[PDB]
């Protein structure tokens, strides 16, 4: 195999000289890092729209079990390595269910999500963004710890109340958020979805299919993505 | 089959690229070879009104030279403007600097509430190298730089080499605009490879014309491969990172311990002595191994074999070859390439160090001040073995030691072996989802920097 | 095995570089 090929000559000439037209040939965009054991506190929020349905909340709870297990976790609170996760479900009332807080207790989170209950109600992607907000981050215990970056993770299909959406992604702009949304499904509103993004639309990951979080190619892509 | 070809020189290409382009010879753009630009702002004490407007117009200044990236194109400079105290955050991210503009309009308006909290500028590196710069364009030639602003003088301590050495690591090339000139910062920067940092200092008040020039031509603009001579730097800055030239008596002495088959499929034993060989390849071997003083010396270790068990009158590894047992390069080479085996045993992790250190390393005549000992993990590790290796590596470091693991798959467990790797374990600790991860860039630049980190 | 080849050389090499930049100035 040569040491640099089509492609690499492909971005050598893209990068030194310039562009035209923008024409993208091969496929190279955001090296990204291979994660070391660096603190990151991921959020997972879902849809408690009625679209969203049964059995993709099941697959959704498939998905979020598998990267919660896949990840190296933390083993404490205030840990300066590994990682945490929390699950999110905004419904209809304004407190939404708390699946569970940012946890390593890889047990507590699998019972837990073996017992979270769907919804299956009208809910607003603002409404769950705020609440998110102010029950993980500000919340006493579990928070955020500030040396970690906070990584809210949106399972939406997009067409959900957009009520407080520029007030919502300016809430999570302060905190230092990262955002990395899912559309899971075809009929998604582009625009909410880049409002979602915080302005970036690599962190956003678009879905053929209701199952797409089970392929192992996707799964890989979005476990370096959020570690 | 074939492993892999050879790079071409990057400067060459460059060079045969910049005069056969009729996209290059125009306007001369300051941020020339892409870049990913940092800012880290102190907003630490010491910092009033005055200053704080000082380094915002310093930092206007240099953007305002910059030609900001508006496409998805690989080209000009990103920059993401962090403020740094006793904690960090984010004030523009790279994916933020959509137009020059608008840039330039959120960092004058900046505004960000001055802190009564101390300077944990190591704080600042470590975060601008693992978190910050994380998701950055692909490019071979692409450059991250991060400028530091300092102005309440650094203290000696081990974390800031530890800080410095993941900069290294991340491939960021730092530089302090320092007000003042603290020694043991500049000192910590003192660990040369092709991608060391600076210290400069910043004037008072007016004469920022000479110190932009210095700031921007040697650091920023271009930094590289014509380097504008009247810099100091003498070659000191290419792309494709490596270690100090030949000049550099770097009296190294590597051991790899590979695993047996157990877990070392066909596919990732070819993966480990490919990158070993690499790593080889990239070294300076003594013409003399046995009788020479200074210069280097490799080994490789597999796992114990099976008949080693009930007994221990066999070694609990087999030595594949000694320090002193190869004299040439290319005789080493072909070995591992053809002569490496498996050998159908287990672990035995700790039985197996211990036995390399003090049947490897101190047999060898005239050892090395620094020596490092590699661990090419790819299966689980018992937990009855782990404390005692854990054990063995303490002795190891106690005798001067730098330890470089690499877990490779998913069957080997990160939460217990991350501690064997030396401090820090971002760097010396690599994780691979894939055995030919061990033959991309990120990993053959580690390993290529690997001596400058010791 | 053997070392692969340095890559496009040459002609490979010429040719993506005219293919590129063949609408600059
Ligand atoms: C949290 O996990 C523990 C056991 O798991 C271990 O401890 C965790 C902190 C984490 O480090 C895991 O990776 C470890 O493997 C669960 O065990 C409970 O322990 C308590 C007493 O300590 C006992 O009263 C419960 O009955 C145990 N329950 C189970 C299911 O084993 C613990 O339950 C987990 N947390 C929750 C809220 O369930
Ligand atoms: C570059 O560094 C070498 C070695 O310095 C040590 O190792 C580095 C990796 C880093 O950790 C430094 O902080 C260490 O101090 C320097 O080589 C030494 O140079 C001095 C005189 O300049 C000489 O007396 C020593 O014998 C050398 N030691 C060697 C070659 O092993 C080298 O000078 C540095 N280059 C500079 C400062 O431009
Ligand atoms: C805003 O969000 C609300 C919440 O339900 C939704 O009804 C509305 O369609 C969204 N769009 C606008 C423009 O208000
Ligand atoms: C096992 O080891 C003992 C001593 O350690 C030795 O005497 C014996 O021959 C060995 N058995 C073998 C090699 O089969």
């Amino acid at each position: 195999d040569p040491g640099l090929t089509e492609c690499d000559v492909m971005t050598y000439v893209r990068e030194t000289c310039g562009c035209c037209d923008p024409d993208l040939p091969c496929q190279t965009e955001l090296s990204v890092a291979q994660c070391t054991q660096r603190p990151v506190d991921i959020v997972f929020l879902l849809d408690g729209s009625e679209r969203l349905g049964e059995q993709n909340f099941h697959k959704a709870r498939r998905f979020v079990e598998q990267v919660a297990r896949r990840l190296t976790l933390a083993r404490r609170d205030d840990d300066p390595l590994n990682a945490r996760v929390a699950l999110l479900q905004f419904g209809g009332p304004g407190e939404q269910q708390v699946a569970f807080p940012l946890s390593h207790n890889l047990t507590a989170i699998h019972e837990a999500l073996e017992t979270t209950q769907y919804l299956n109600s009208f809910s607003h992607v603002g409404a769950g963004v705020v609440h998110a907000i102010n029950a993980i981050v500000r919340s006493p215990r579990g928070g955020a710890r500030r040396h970690a970056e906070l990584s809210f993770v949106f399972l939406t299909d997009g067409v959900t109340g957009n009520d407080s959406l520029h007030e919502s992604a300016h809430s999570m702009r302060n905190e230092n958020v990262v955002p990395t949304v899912l559309a899971l499904g075809s009929d998604v509103d582009m625009d909410v979805l880049t409002t979602l993004s915080l302005g970036d639309r690599a962190a956003v990951f678009h879905e053929k299919d209701y199952d797409s979080l089970a392929q192992p190619g996707f799964f890989d892509r979005f476990i370096r993505w959020i570690c | 089959r074939g492993n892999r070809g050879d790079s071409i020189d990057q400067c060459a290409l460059i060079q045969s690229i910049k005069d056969k382009c009729p996209c290059c010879y125009g306007p001369l753009e300051c941020p020339v070879f892409p870049t990913e630009l940092a800012f880290a702002l102190d907003t630490s004490e010491g910092v009033n009104q005055d200053t704080f407007g000082r380094m915002r117009d310093v930092v206007l200044s240099i953007v305002n030279v910059l030609t900001i990236a508006e496409s998805n194109c690989p080209t000009g400079a990103r920059v993401a403007v962090v403020t740094y105290n006793n904690e960090v955050t984010t004030e523009i991210r790279f994916a933020d600097s959509k137009r020059k503009s608008v840039l330039l309009d959120k960092i004058k308006n900046l505004q960000v509430a001055l802190t009564s909290k101390q300077q944990s500028l190591e704080t600042a590196m470590s975060f601008v190298a693992r978190n910050t710069f994380k998701r950055v364009r692909n490019g071979f030639l692409m450059r991250k730089v991060a400028v530091f602003f300092s102005n309440t003088p650094t203290r000696a301590s081990p974390q800031l080499r530890e800080a410095v050495l993941k900069l290294s690591d991340a491939g960021i090339t730092p530089l302090f605009l320092t007000r003042q000139e603290d020694r043991q910062l500049i000192n910590a920067l003192q660990i040369n490879n092709t991608a060391v940092g600076h210290a400069l200092v910043l004037p008072a008040g007016r004469d920022l014309t000479d110190f932009l020039e210095n700031v921007l031509t040697c650091h920023v603009c271009l930094d590289i491969c014509n380097i504008d001579p009247s810099c100091g730097f003498g070659s000191w800055r290419p792309s494709f990172r490596d270690a100090a030239a030949a000049g550099s008596d770097v009296d190294i002495d590597m051991a790899f311990i590979l695993d047996s088959a157990e877990t070392t499929t066909l596919f990732q034993f070819n993966e480990m002595k490919k990158y070993i060989a690499y790593l080889v390849r990239q070294l300076d071997m003594s013409p003399d191994p046995k009788a020479s003083q200074h210069f280097a010396r490799v080994a490789v270790v597999q796992h114990a074999p099976s008949e080693s068990v009930d007994n221990a009158s066999m070694p609990p590894v087999k030595v594949e070859f000694s320090l002193t047992d190869y004299g040439s390069k290319e005789k080493l080479v072909d070995f591992l390439s053809r002569g490496m085996t498996q050998l159908q045993g287990t672990r035995a992790l700790g039985s197996a160090i211990e036995y390399t250190i003090e049947n490897v390393f101190e047999s060898a005549p005239n050892p090395r001040d620094l020596k490092i000992v590699v661990l090419m993990l790819t299966g689980e590790v018992p937990e009855q073995q782990l404390e005692e290796a854990q054990r063995v590596i303490l002795q190891a470091k106690c005798k001067g030691y730098f330890f470089v693991v690499l877990g490779i798959g998913r069957k080997v467990n990160i939460k217990e072996v991350y501690t064997f790797a030396s401090e820090p374990n971002d760097v010396f600790f690599k994780l691979v989802d894939k055995s030919t991860e061990l033959n991309e860039e990120p990993l053959m630049r580690f390993g290529r920097l690997l001596p400058s980190f010791v | 095995g053997h070392q692969g080849p340095p890559g496009p050389d040459e002609c490979e090499i010429l040719d993506i570089i005219m293919k590129m930049c063949s609408c600059c100035e």
